[PDB]
């Protein structure tokens, strides 16, 4: 599959618009992304904002500015001519049912499949909660793609200036287990379709991990053997330094 | 596209059901009767005027009685050579998928010849043949061992529309969440 | 007359798809937009006219406020003439559209052409008229053949926003007598006292 | 239709058709023009044996010589002749056990190969966990309606 | 089980290496040198 | 004298990206924010001006394009006027040219509080952005001779040559300043997203090394044997310690897979 990369310039741009647009009472701020989707790795080097207002009790009322789309063409094209509109982004933690109708408005300006980017403004997740989706023909479905961080001279300089293993993964595995656990509890309470089909894929593919235990410990002892021959070398860098430090002490006594 | 518009009357719905009743019975692709109970197909027609054999097909395929298929399909239908070959293909797939969930406990999906032969009333020569054909179509993965008299079958079919394992797999997620949380607390201490 | 923003709404429903006008009114409604556009454009050198089609296509935003008719005419040919006219969600999204103007001192005005009775309830129009009255939103309702086969469902919307003609709440009805297209809005207080007609 | 039967070949009905229906077999017009009934069937029987051995090698882990001879419709000498030839060509690797009168079609794997395939499953399980994780929000429209 | 004790024996002398080597260097810092 | 100039975290990332247009081609763009008296310059948002072939001159500024963009920024939540503009001088130090003096003087009648910022993205690759600002004089704290710009502290003049020679003598178009950044609590975790999405990549690298576990340790042991002979024939330890460090990272992490 393809890849999606979001620069920290786009990250901080979407996260700052929360307090800039006075977004509260669980609302969203619809932006726009600028990148090159022609390659296999989608990289967004520019982003902007758009005014968005939606009623809480009415999902059929939403405001969008299509005039600002033509305003960035008179600006960005005079600086970077390789910037095009590959889609938009949202500041909400989870998508709603209105995103299906938003794709009809941007399909004329975008020259390719629009990209759906979701950025969590609450920062309540672990790692990179920012996710991306690609709308294709199912009627329509959203194909998720992994999100990475852009590494370039135009970003890491500003990141290092403002700012300056398994234990982290343990908290990440709990998020995947509790997500499926709470989904079953909410399902049984509201009743007594794609999740039920893919749910048993994990159960039939951790009692099954105990059959290879005989072959698992075969390569585990090699790790300790590699550490045993390395442990002897560890003393070679120590005792040798003790001999050198002893010769330094003999010169300090004569002083 | 027939339900929203374009002659939504029951006149075209009863005529369309004649095509699905013949195709779903002979079709070996997705289950046998599984797709009939999900989509409201039989609910749009009546129970009389040669529509009765479609409703009785559910109990005939579920029980597995061979004598029911003789009286269910007369000579005006079974005379086609297609159903003559598919006459034995209906009871082989359902009884094969039934033995998978029956023997399954934790890690053991293994079957044998006596469980398959007594269920389908077929000789051991057809156990390594008719079942092998379903494996090659993508329904199953594991194979059958003729020497040691052991049948090792993997899990492929997602088994849609179950509902019994939903309450059983709920405790599986709790068991997985407790083992990770127990090992996760030891990582913070040391 | 003065500097103001006008939001136009085109009606596309089962009645517009059926026999309406010998010129295929859906194409003549495009000319009806040209009639009011040339009148408001010649009045002031700077004007903002929007286009929103909410009938049968679900609420959408076609083109924003612009002083040229080039992009307005091309977007109408790609729309759909089927569906039903919903003015409940069409008028609510037009209020937020009024904020798209540059100078907020401009007069807010909404001109909508209703050729068919709406199937939506009238309860949402009661609270909508009271909100538009506080912001002084000019309401222009053009009813074509709506009062014949059905009553007025927008009468309750006009009654709550009811104000003298110097501000808002202007209710009009197309004359059933045969006449020219641009003459229907000439006698009505729409293009009167403007640059052209 | 015979192409899709390469994987499902049971060898049972093949000699029945091979001895009855030969439309393109012993009669050639626009390509070979025909040669002889034995020449077209000389390499034909050798290939049909190869189609069955590929299925058994990809299905049966081990099978007795008594049953293998009944599935190949050959003798004991003709059975090991075509099997041993495919081993030298680098196609099918099968260990024939004479005392047990069986042929083991399971190829040996090292400890690193068994643990490598186990690593692909762990990365595959994370794909299903990630996929279902995003389906909760996608299916929230129907659940939250 | 035996391989686990070899790591314990290797790291046991590592901590004692810093104690034995660094201690005699404490007096050379306070004493005045040329 | 010195003062405190606050710059938002979002403004720094945009100025570094704008300066990437080209090294030989100088870039210029506007800024937004507020002020506290004369001693505080708040930089909140920045604007990107179009390029010009005149090399950032007084005639390279377009007020028509400026008025159209600033009116559109009001719908995006920007209530702040223009606090100045930044001009990149890559490859050199922080100094003002003869063109920048005539260009900045033209904006004195428009906004007397405008600030001309000199950013150097070439020398900023070291992890700390080298940047300097220059502000016009609205007086009101000065008139003839006074002492504005409270809280003189932190660094000194530095810069390069011309503007360093005169500080209090001519304060009009140039004088030294300092750079400060103010971040909130929510802006701290914004840059923390670099490190279960990343958990899959941890086991993904272990999958490739699972089949290569025999090949990886084969090159490590044979390398330690060759480095041992070099230490014996010396009668070194630096190259030997580097190999043991890579072996430690390939062992404990590989155990974490179980």
């Amino acid at each position: 599959h393809e890849k999606v990369t979001i620069a920290p310039l786009v990250l901080l741009s979407a996260l700052d618009h929360y307090e800039r647009t006075q977004t509260k009472e669980n609302k969203r701020c619809v932006g726009v992304i600028l990148g090159d989707a022609n390659s296999s790795t989608i990289r967004v080097t520019n982003s902007f904002a758009l005014p968005f207002e939606e009623d809480e009790k009415n999902s059929d009322v939403w405001f969008l500015d299509h005039n600002y789309i033509e305003n960035m063409n008179e600006m960005c094209k005079k600086i970077n001519a390789k910037e095009k509109l590959i889609g938009w982004y949202h500041s909400g933690p989870k998508l709603r049912a209105s995103d299906l109708k938003i794709n009809e408005l941007f399909k004329k300006y975008t020259q390719n499949n629009p990209l759906l980017l979701i950025v969590d403004v609450k920062q309540q997740g672990v790692g990179l909660p920012t996710d991306a989706y690609v709308a294709i023909e199912q009627e329509k479905t959203f194909l998720h793609l992994p999100c990475t961080i852009e590494a370039e001279e135009a970003e890491e300089i500003g990141v290092e200036h403002l700012l300056r293993i398994r234990l982290t993964n343990q908290l990440k595995s709990l998020k995947g287990l509790q997500s499926k656990l709470k989904d079953v509890v909410e399902y049984l309470d509201k009743v007594i379709h794609t999740i039920l089909g893919k749910l048993q894929d994990v159960f039939n593919l951790n009692n099954l991990q105990k059959a290879l235990t005989v072959k698992t410990n075969d390569e585990l002892m090699v790790i300790y053997i590699s550490n045993l021959v390395r442990s002897i070398i560890a003393f070679d860098d120590l005792i040798e330094n003790k001999i050198q430090n002893k010769k330094i002490q003999e010169q300090r006594v004569k002083d | 596209t027939l339900e929203p518009s374009t002659s939504i009357t029951l006149a075209e719905r009863q005529q369309l059901a004649y095509d699905l009743s013949i195709s779903a019975l002979l079709g070996d692709k997705i289950y046998n009767f599984g797709e009939l109970l999900h989509h409201p197909i039989m609910e749009t027609i009546v129970n009389d005027s040669n529509y009765d054999w479609l409703f009785q097909l559910l109990n005939a395929l579920t029980v597995g009685d061979f004598d029911k298929f003789d009286s269910l399909i007369k000579v005006q239908i079974s005379k086609i050579p297609i159903l003559a070959q598919h006459e034995s293909f209906l009871r082989q797939k359902i009884c094969l998928m039934t033995l998978i969930e029956t023997v399954f406990v934790k890690n053991i999906r293994m079957l044998s010849f006596e469980d398959i032969s007594k269920a389908t009333h077929l000789p051991k020569d057809n156990v390594e043949h008719l079942v092998m054909r379903a494996i090659s179509l993508g329904l199953l993965k594991g194979s059958i061992d003729q020497v040691n008299e052991l049948v090792t079958i993997s899990w492929v079919q997602p088994r849609i529309i179950s509902g019994d394992q939903i309450t059983k797999m709920k405790d599986r997620l709790v068991e997985w969440n407790d083992q990770v949380e127990k090992l996760g607390k030891k990582m913070e201490a040391r | 007359m003065v500097l103001e923003a006008t939001v136009l709404v085109i009606d596309n429903s089962e009645y517009s798809r059926n026999g309406d006008f010998p010129r295929t009114r859906f194409e003549a409604q495009i000319d009806s937009v040209e009639f009011i556009f040339q009148a408001k454009r010649n009045s002031n050198p700077e004007n903002t006219v929007g286009l929103i089609s909410g009938a049968g296509a679900n609420p959408r935003v076609l083109s924003t406020f612009t002083a040229e008719f080039g992009k307005i005419l091309a977007g109408l040919h790609d729309t759909q003439i089927e569906g039903k006219l919903h003015m409940a969600t069409a008028l609510q999204i037009a209020q937020l559209t009024l904020k798209h103007r540059q100078n907020k001192v401009q007069h807010q005005r909404i001109v909508a052409f209703v050729c068919s009775p709406i199937s939506d309830s009238r309860d949402e129009l009661i609270r909508l008229a009271k909100t538009l009255k506080k912001n002084n939103v000019a309401v222009d309702i053009i009813n074509f053949g709506e009062i014949e086969q059905n009553t007025e469902l927008l009468d309750e919307f006009i009654a709550a926003v009811n104000n003298p003609q110097e501000e808002t709440s202007h209710l009009l009805t197309v004359t059933p007598g045969p006449r020219l297209l641009y003459e229907n809005i000439a006698s009505s207080p729409i293009i009167l006292e403007e640059g052209s007609s | 239709s015979l192409v899709k039967l390469f994987t499902t070949n049971e060898l049972m009905r093949w000699p029945i058709v091979q001895k009855t229906y030969e439309p393109v077999l012993n009669e050639d017009d626009l390509a070979f023009g025909g040669e002889a009934n034995k020449h077209h069937w000389e390499d034909l029987q050798k290939r049909v044996i190869e189609h069955n051995l590929r299925v058994i090698s990809e299905y049966y882990s081990r099978i007795t010589l008594l049953r293998l001879n009944e599935l190949l419709d050959l003798t004991e000498s003709q059975t090991e002749t075509y099997i041993s030839d495919l081993v030298n060509q680098g196609i099918i690797y099968a260990k024939v056990n004479r005392p047990a009168k069986i042929v083991n079609f399971e190829k040996p794997k090292n400890s690193s190969q068994l643990l490598n395939e186990w690593s692909h499953n762990v990365d595959e399980l994370l794909e299903h966990i990630e996929t279902i994780g995003h389906l909760i929000t996608k299916e929230e429209i129907m659940h939250g309606l | 089980q035996v391989f686990d004790e070899r790591i314990k024996f290797a790291n046991q002398l590592h901590d004692e290496y810093l104690v034995s080597m660094r201690y005699p260097e404490d007096k050379k810092t306070q004493q005045n040198e040329k | 004298t010195k003062e405190t100039v606050y710059i938002s975290s979002i403004a720094l990332l945009k100025m570094l990206k704008h300066g990437r247009a080209g090294v030989p081609m100088e870039v210029m763009g506007l800024m937004l924010g507020e002020f506290v008296d004369d001693y505080t310059v708040n930089v909140v948002d920045v604007f990107a001006m179009p390029q010009s072939g005149t090399g950032v001159s007084v005639e390279a500024v377009d007020d028509v394009f400026q008025a159209k963009m600033m009116d559109m920024l009001k719908q995006t939540g920007r209530d702040q006027m223009v606090v100045g503009w930044y001009h990149s001088h890559p490859g050199f130090g922080c100094w003002l040219s003869s063109v920048d003096v005539n260009t900045q003087k033209s904006f004195e009648q428009l906004n007397s509080r405008a600030v001309a910022v000199v950013v150097d993205p070439i020398q900023s690759v070291k992890g700390k952005v080298v940047i300097d600002a220059f502000r016009l004089i609205d007086t009101g704290a000065l008139i003839n001779n006074l002492e504005p710009r409270q809280t003189t502290s932190n660094t000194g003049l530095l810069n390069k040559a011309n503007i360093q020679a005169l500080i209090h003598g001519l304060n009009r178009h140039y004088y030294s300043l300092n750079i400060d950044y103010h971040k909130t609590a929510k802006e701290t975790k914004m840059l923390m997203n670099l490190h279960y999405e990343e958990k899959e990549e941890s086991n993904l690298a272990a999958t490739k090394s699972m089949v290569k576990i025999a090949e990886q340790y084969s090159k490590r042991i044979e390398e330690e044997k060759e480095l041992t002979e070099e230490e014996l024939k010396t009668r070194p330890k630096k190259h030997l310690s580097e190999t043991a460090d890579e072996t430690l990272e390939n062992n404990i992490v590989s155990v974490l897979t179980a």
